[PDB]
RNA sequence: AUAAUAGUAAAGAUGAAAUAAAUAAUUAUAAGACUAAUAUAUGUGAAAAUAUUAAUUAAAUAUUAACUGACAUUGAGGGAUUAAAACUAGAGUAGCGAAACGGAUUCGAUACCCGUGUAGUUCUAGUAGUAAACUAUGAAUACAAUUAUUUAUAUAUAUAUAUAUAAAUAAUAAAUGAAAAUGAAAGUAUUCCACCUGAAGAGUACGUUAGCAAUAAUGAAACUCAAAACAAUAGACGG
């Protein structure tokens, strides 16, 4: 009957590509009234805790830490940009509830995020995280891709 | 045949066909 | 019922790189212990004293000790001089 | 320390013949090497002579011969038949359609 | 010919899981019946999750009972059935597949069929002769 | 309603898609180890970088009867190579 | 400006068929586009070998030679000149005939057509409008 | 692609670059095309082809029993089917992508790389009958020495193997061959069809036939030359 917006947890996703690294960090939000609204379904409510909303804190890519042009792609970068955002969940007071890791695919990237969290510059935020998980998205057949490169 | 054989009926293949292009632009304009 | 594959006849049986167990230097295997040590109770604290010990005496007259484990395989000694016999290859 | 890793220490079962062998480090490598899961036979119902095809609808069954992401796993890997990997993958993929899988 | 038909009906409500089946059920053994069909069995697999969030006429779904319903009946009722199936919104997914009467004319379901019981009778007889 | 609320936990879970990890709060390094065992188990860095071009039909079928013969010579290799070790085992 | 210019090789003993065919070409077509142009011209030993430009960074008078020889090159020059008249200003000859020269072509007065990029940018942006419309009329069909 | 949401200032691309309230993230909607694992095209199909699911119709296997009683093989002409591209109409058009216009690279770059991307790629109804349409190997029958591995049928039991008879595949003996190799044929024989007779000219010219068209089929001669080609050998060289 209220709204009674709360965290439930914070999702930190990794996407990792060939020519960037971004890192978005998202919190969770559960109206915690929902449930006492008039003409909700069981369903409906059910369908509404499956999947919560998101709302975007802190969003990062390496052209935000000054690495410009080819320099974005490289392990450097990703290593540096991870620990700007390890940071800023810190300096946000965002290191309260459990964090969800989400990496998204295998450029330079991915095993420079991973390091800067099992490491010194995430000791704080590795001791939240609960789930990792991987959400590289595949095809099955799908669209037809580009010609091969002749080089 | 051997492929450095097939490339001689190739060039004439190639040729043929580039005058045949030629010969339609001609009757394009004259037509 | 397990599918046995039956190679043609080759030129030649061989392992290109055949892998041998190394065992591990002694004195670095103290080193890591000792710099571990250190890192727990602190550097030059008592405790890693049997260690620092060790270490000199691993270490006093080569820093990697006396090395005399080099070894290499014979499988591809083995594996030329038994292929014709062991093959399979019809007669001629 | 009076404590051994179980992957260096083997545990000889009871009522079973033992060689001094036994004892030793060989034994333990040998018996990693030879370690094949001959068993499933017993304990795989595609291995038993019923038509994988009477399985689509039960993905319980069908869940034992696909990776954690739903991949069919290859016949090198299930030890079926020709005929039973052919069926077996039948039956997953209309499972998969029908939306049980 | 005899046809096995796997129907996921939505729970709409929590407090009557089984009222849309048991309707559904009804409306399609009628047809069955009404057609010079036969119904051979109605098998409830009971309330089980759905293996992802599904939709169906602009609405989503995370579980459903499964039923299954062995019938004989021709080729066109066969379609018909499949029709309105495919139309009705209570239905999720429905999916008919032939079982084959070429070798004998007594076939268990597939369920029954994959636990080693073969025709209806070997069920029927399990529950005569020993129950 | 409550019945909504405290059936959403195996709900939650129930719809996995098995590419996820439960951390080990302990060695947080050993579950990441576990993430990329599942990937390279089902292909997903191999799958991902094939499907950046397109490959003619007829390459695709000759890359795929190349593999599959290099994957059964390589058993057929090993076959050959574990009766040369028991023959030299055993004295011949 | 680098990318203005454009270098070019002539050899003396160039056929004024491939002269008046591919290499006139050349020349028009960069000039028109605005690119500056510098032909050099040396012979066909030396301006073709590895140190192309190179060569050309090395530039007692060359020895007069057969007048044969300096009616090819001569002709060539002029040819040229000819070729390229109402494309670009007058030429800035730096060498000898009897040697290595560097003709310095430079593009004649030409407006800038860049209101054409905007042209493109434009219709891009028309053609994804009209997709929007497009795409709007099949969710009001989907919805009826 | 569009819209919303918070959240920002770069993003995208490349060998490196540059051309053209975002990117990323979470939702919702729409559209077209495609079909991950299994998977070996194994198998099936006359070939071309054929691997997301179900259904309908058609065809397809082995053995046994009975029946017909040479009714067979091959096949000029003929007929049917036939990848991709292309063409004629009507739809569709996400992604890809000749061309075109731009950005780079380069001594130059009418290319390779990048962008925007039209035809085409998709469906329906047709035209056309061409591919390295290849196993570069027409079809059929009789026959000849082995092994291994699967598959199928049958038999037996001291119930899970064992024993048989076929098929397939792999490696071979003999034989054949210029050799490379073939291996149940490229062997030993028989029957029928197609095709070839130095290179180049030329699958061209002309004519004819067919097609909306592109084209397809049929298909020469003159002049010139003493060449031209295959397998294998030893070298030299290889960004
Ligand atoms: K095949
Ligand atoms: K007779
Ligand atoms: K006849
Ligand atoms: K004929
Ligand atoms: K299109
Ligand atoms: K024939
Ligand atoms: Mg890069
Ligand atoms: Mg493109
Ligand atoms: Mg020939
Ligand atoms: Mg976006
Ligand atoms: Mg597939
Ligand atoms: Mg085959
Ligand atoms: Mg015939
Ligand atoms: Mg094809
Ligand atoms: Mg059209
Ligand atoms: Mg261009
Ligand atoms: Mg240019
Ligand atoms: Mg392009
Ligand atoms: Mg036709
Ligand atoms: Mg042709
Ligand atoms: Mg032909
Ligand atoms: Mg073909
Ligand atoms: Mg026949
Ligand atoms: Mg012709
Ligand atoms: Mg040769």
């Amino acid at each position: 009957y209220k709204p009674k917006e709360e965290v439930v947890k914070y999702i930190l996703h990794g996407k990792f590509t060939k020519n960037n690294t971004h890192l978005t960090f998202s919190s969770v939000v559960e109206d915690k009234n929902f449930h006492k609204n008039k003409g909700l379904t069981y369903n409906d409510t059910m369908l509404y805790y499956l999947n919560l909303p998101q709302k975007v804190k802190i969003s990062l890519s390496t052209g935000c830490l000054g690495f410009r042009k080819a320099a974005r792609g490289e392990y450097e970068a990703a290593f540096q940009t991870s620990g700007r955002m390890f940071e800023l969940i810190k300096e946000k007071n965002m290191l309260n509830k459990d964090i969800e890791v989400v990496m998204d695919d295998f450029g330079k990237g991915r095993a420079a995020f991973i390091s800067a969290l099992v490491g010194k510059e995430g000791a704080s935020v590795v001791k939240k995280v609960v789930k990792i998980s991987d959400a590289t998205k595949l095809k099955f057949g799908g669209v037809r891709s580009p010609k091969m490169r002749r080089l | 045949d051997s492929v450095m054989r097939k490339r001689k009926k190739k060039m004439k293949k190639h040729k043929l066909r580039k005058r045949r292009k030629r010969e339609k632009a001609e009757r394009r304009k004259l037509s | 019922k397990p599918p046995v594959y039956r190679l043609p006849p080759l030129p030649r049986l061989k392992v290109k790189k055949p892998i041998i167990r190394q065992e591990a230097n002694k004195c670095l295997v103290l080193m890591s212990n000792l710099l571990q040590c250190w890192s727990s109770y602190g550097h030059m604290s008592p405790k890693c004293a049997g260690l620092v010990t060790e270490l000199k005496s691993c270490t006093s007259e080569s820093a990697l000790g006396k090395r005399n484990n080099v070894q290499k395989s014979n499988i591809n000694y083995h594996a030329a001089r038994l292929y014709d016999r062991i093959n399979g290859k019809p007669h001629d | 320390t009076k404590k051994i890793d179980q992957s260096l220490s083997k545990k000889l079962p009871k009522g079973t013949i033992y060689d001094p062998f036994d004892f030793s480090m060989g034994r333990i490598h040998l018996d990693r090497k030879y370690q094949a899961n001959k068993n499933s036979n017993r304990n795989d119902i595609m291995k038993s002579g019923a038509n994988p095809l009477e399985f689509y609808a039960r993905p319980r069954i069908l869940s034992r011969y696909v990776t954690s992401t739903g991949r069919i796993q290859h016949r090198d890997i299930t030890g079926l038949s020709a005929k039973n990997q052919r069926r077996l993958s039948k039956a997953i993929r209309r499972c998969q359609a029908i939306g049980l899988m | 010919m005899l046809y096995e038909l796997i129907g996921l009906v939505r729970i709409t409500n929590s407090n009557a899981p089984k009222l849309e089946a048991k309707e559904l059920s009804s409306t399609i053994g009628k047809l069955i019946i009404q057609n010079r069909g036969v119904v051979r069995d109605i098998v409830p697999m009971g309330i089980r999750y759905l293996p992802k969030i599904m939709k169906k006429d602009q609405e989503k779904h995370f579980r459903a009972y499964h039923f299954l319903m062995l019938f004989d009946s021709s080729a066109a009722v066969q379609s018909e059935i499949l029709r309105t199936l495919k139309k009705d919104p209570r239905v999720i997914r429905s999916s008919i597949v032939k079982v084959d009467l070429d070798k004998q004319l007594d076939r268990a379901s597939s369920l029954h069929r994959s636990l080693g019981k073969k025709s209806i009778l070997e069920l029927v007889n399990e529950d005569y002769q020993s129950i | 309603a409550e019945i909504a609320r405290s059936s959403v936990e195996n709900a939650q879970m129930r719809f996995n898609s098995g590419k996820s990890i439960i951390v080990n709060k302990n060695n947080p390094a050993e579950s990441f180890k576990r993430l990329n065992r599942i990937m390279f188990e089902n292909n997903i860095p191999g799958d991902k970088r094939s499907q950046r071009f397109y490959m003619k039909p007829g390459k695709v079928a000759e890359l795929k009867r190349s593999q599959r013969h290099r994957k059964e010579f390589m058993m057929g290799f090993k076959r050959l190579i574990e009766i040369v070790k028991d023959a030299k085992r055993k004295g011949y | 400006k680098e990318d203005n210019l454009k270098h070019i090789k002539i050899s003396w003993q160039i056929e004024s068929d491939d002269l008046k065919r591919q290499k006139a070409h050349e020349i028009v077509s960069l000039l028109k586009k605005g690119n500056k142009v510098t032909l050099y011209l040396d012979d066909k030993n030396n301006i073709n070998s590895n140190n192309w430009l190179e060569n050309f960074e090395e530039l007692g008078e060359p020895p007069r030679l057969p007048e044969s020889v300096f009616q090819k090159r001569a002709a060539v020059l002029e040819t040229l000149k000819e070729i390229v008249s109402e494309y670009a200003n007058d030429p800035v000859l730096l060498g000898n005939m009897n040697s290595k020269m560097i003709m310095k072509l430079i593009p004649k007065d030409v407006k800038p057509q860049n209101n054409d990029k905007r042209a493109l940018k434009e219709l891009r942006k028309k053609e994804r409008q009209e997709k929007l419309q497009k795409r709007i009329q099949r969710k009001k069909m989907n919805e009826m």
